[PDB]
């Protein structure tokens, strides 16, 4: 990219950049934008007489490389940019920050069978680097790590008791726990980013279907009540105070 | 080139896991051992000369999950609602799938219900003529499953792919 034949493709990508702040911040026609931007570049990668000798995955990379590049210069206008998004932030921090206090695996009717003893510690580790980067592609990447390692760890326990493969019914309720556990920080603007800002085309397939997993695990987050981990309102509530205190 | 979502809907216990492992990799945990989890698979068929591809979604089948299902149904051209024979109670839980992807489904959506575990004899506690009366009344085709001994497993994709709009 910086090789002096892509002059004219850097001139282009940058007067995006500038051509970004042309309108009052807007996420829905702003993520719009964006994904005609990328649909446009990456129709730019293959069809030009310079790169017709790249390889698919060649292409593929610098499709991911202009979303890195593209999405760090425009981070801090189209991420957690509003008061809404802020305060849903806040509050699902505030609940998992409670909830992880008290929050035990058969409450999510996790069975003992599928227990792991490090509770999926190297999961919940997976998820929290999720703020440590800004390109859709590597937030998303930690979400699916987590998803892997909940996966391989839920298989080892399945060999360990001999029981059948897990599936949904096994996956979800850990990848909840793990998540509660994890408390990742802006858990739901981290989530509405990759959702409108990853390229589409690559939200397809196995990762939408583990992105979609940790959309509802975080819709259930927030949505805990006493009924929904199977307490008495009276034993809820009571944990809830406790957890404030410590 | 047919590219299709399908879901497996149904409560923990049914088979959701065994029947979609049995399809792709055509196995029962008690004859080979475990291998992969069975929450996602892509898997292609051929259909009258043409190609059908599945993308295959299970779900949660506990209680409290249940208001998290639509995200997961959303857009699916296919769905298979999965109960035990042997537990009536799955096949209640069965029905209000249905219902719900009738209220809140794609109508285009080819459901199909499996009564599961049928090689149990002892344990049944459902009819075919239920099941069967049931799935005529509304729209849908009931087979019976079996992904210990394999019956009707390949044959259940094959005809949810053979009826794809
Ligand atoms: N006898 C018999 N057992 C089955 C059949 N299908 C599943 N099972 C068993 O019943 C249990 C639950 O199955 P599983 O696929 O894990 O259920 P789920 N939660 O719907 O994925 C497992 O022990 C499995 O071996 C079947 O056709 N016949």
């Amino acid at each position: 990219m910086r090789k002096p034949s892509a002059g004219d493709f850097v001139k282009s990508i940058k007067s995006f950049i500038v051509s970004f702040s042309n309108n009052a911040p807007d996420p829905e026609k702003d993520c719009a934008m964006v994904q005609e931007f990328f649909s446009k570049m990456e129709a730019a990668f293959r069809a030009h007489p310079l790169w017709s000798g790249c390889s698919e995955e060649e292409l593929d990379s610098a499709g991911d490389g202009l979303e890195k590049y593209v999405m760090t210069k425009l981070f801090t206008r189209v991420f957690a940019s509003n008061t809404e998004e802020v305060i849903a932030d806040e509050k699902l921090f505030q609940k998992m920050s409670l909830v992880q206090q008290f929050i035990s695996p058969e409450n999510l009717d996790i069975q003992p069978t599928f227990q792991n003893e490090s509770s999926w510690l190297l999961a919940q580790k997976e998820l929290q680097k999720i703020n440590m980067y800004k390109a859709p592609r590597d937030k998303l990447v930690c979400i699916l790590n987590c998803c892997k390692v909940i996966n391989n760890l839920l298989l080892n326990a399945s060999i360990a008791s001999n029981e059948n493969a897990p599936g949904a019914d096994e996956f979800l309720p850990v990848l909840i726990y793990v998540t509660i556990k994890a408390n990742p920080p802006q858990l739901h603007s981290n989530l509405l980013y990759i959702q409108r800002y990853r390229r589409e085309s690559k939200l397809v397939g196995e990762a939408a279907y583990f992105f979609t997993n940790i959309l509802s695990a975080e819709s259930f987050i927030s949505n805990i009540d006493a009924k929904s981990i199977s307490l008495d309102e009276a034993e809820f509530e009571k944990n809830m105070e406790s957890a404030r205190a410590r | 080139s047919i590219n299709a979502k399908l879901v497996l809907l149904g409560d923990v216990g049914a088979g959701k896991s065994s029947l979609v492992l049995r399809f792709v990799k055509d196995q029962f945990v008690e004859f080979q051992e475990s291998t992969i989890g069975a929450a996602f698979f892509s898997q292609t068929l051929a259909v009258n000369d043409a190609t059908v591809k599945f993308e295959i979604w299970d779900t949660a089948g506990q209680e409290r999950y249940h208001s998290l299902a639509p995200m997961y149904y959303r857009g699916a051209a296919a769905a298979i609602i999965v109960f035990d024979v042997t537990n009536q109670a799955s096949f209640e839980r069965a029905k209000k799938w249905v219902q719900e992807l009738q209220a809140q489904g794609n109508p285009n959506m080819v459901m199909a219900l499996a009564g599961n575990k049928s090689d149990l004899l002892d344990a049944r506690k459902v009819t075919a003529e239920d099941a069967q009366t049931y799935a005529q009344e509304n729209g849908l085709f009931f087979m019976e499953t079996s992904a210990k001994t394999a019956t009707n497993v390949k044959e259940i994709f094959y005809e949810i792919a053979r009826r794809l709009p």
